[PDB]
């Protein structure tokens, strides 16, 4: 589930 | 080739020291080769990209980075002004939503997709896939990454941003892959990049600026932004005929600068990228 968020 | 005032991360990556300011690389820059960057899209009509970005794949409903993430992942790759290979070939593989976040089986998708589609595309120097994306182990998530490097891919992962074993995420600790840890402008573990045996090296990670949507730039941190100083290190040293796709990861770690960093634990890499370039 996602990667390390929008950052 | 010398650019001043470069982002700390790229001086970092041709230097044996911290603490300078100017990128050092041979001109070759990539050209040649090819990077899938396998995130929330590529603003490929960035200035910065320079016409050498494209989107080739979506899950959703737009191929358009509407977050700004693999924006920056694919500028710390190949942007003329923030990237490591700056003449490399981009392609943007939309397997993350707006928001950051996908399901595995559109990630898994998406890898499976650059295996393919690199049969597409004119690679004579070697083709990466960048990968700043991760969630909680999966075996199949590992999988599909296994395959993907199996394929003739040089596959560059995040090793997470949880201050934690590496082992317990993916892709991660998909042992086949180079999981990338991330270090700071003072040479130290980034505070929250995750550690363990699996990681294979490190670059930099922390306060790394790039290019970002509306044309624009920021700098952010994470190991997401030390994944493409290293995907873009391969391309670069695979146009320099110095290794291969199934060989970079290796080669890049043999090649490193060794003992720089601190707060790194025991038992994990102190392998730090770095060019080796000599002008
Ligand atoms: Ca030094
Ligand atoms: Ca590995």
């Amino acid at each position: 589930p996602a990667p390390f968020a929008a950052a | 080739a010398a650019q001043t005032n470069a982002p700390w991360g790229l001086a970092r990556i041709s230097s044996t020291s911290p603490g300078t300011s100017t990128y050092y690389y041979d001109e070759s820059a990539g050209q040649g080769s090819c990077v899938y960057v396998i995130d929330t899209g590529i603003e490929a009509s960035h200035p910065e990209f320079e016409g050498r970005a494209q989107m080739v794949k979506t899950y959703y409903y737009s191929s358009r980075d509407g977050n700004g993430h693999g924006t920056h992942c694919a500028g710390t790759v190949g942007s003329r002004t923030y990237g490591v290979a700056k003449k490399t070939q981009l392609f943007g593989v939309k397997v993350l939503d707006d928001n950051g976040s996908g399901q595995y089986s559109t990630i898994i998708a998406g890898m499976d997709f650059v295996a393919s589609d690199k049969n597409n595309r004119n690679c004579p120097k070697g083709v990466v896939a960048s990968l700043s994306l991760g969630g909680g182990y999966s075996s199949s998530v590992n999988s599909a990454a296994a395959r993907l490097q199996s394929s003739g891919v040089m596959v560059a992962v995040a090793a997470g941003n949880n201050n934690a074993d590496a082992r317990n995420y993916s892709p991660a600790s998909e042992p086949s892959v180079c999981t990338v840890g991330a270090s700071d402008r003072y040479d130290r573990r980034s505070s929250f990049s995750n550690y363990g045996s699996v990681l294979d090296i490190f670059g930099p990670g922390t306060d790394i600026l790039s290019t970002w949507i509306g044309g624009s730039t920021r700098s952010i941190s994470g190991t997401s932004m030390a994944t493409p100083h290293v995907a873009g290190l391969a391309a670069y040293l695979m146009t320099l005929g110095k290794t291969t796709a199934a060989s970079a990861c290796r080669y890049i770690a043999d090649t490193a600068n060794k003992g720089d960093l601190s707060n790194i634990p025991f038992g994990t890499v102190n392998l730090l990228a770095y060019n080796n370039y000599q002008a």
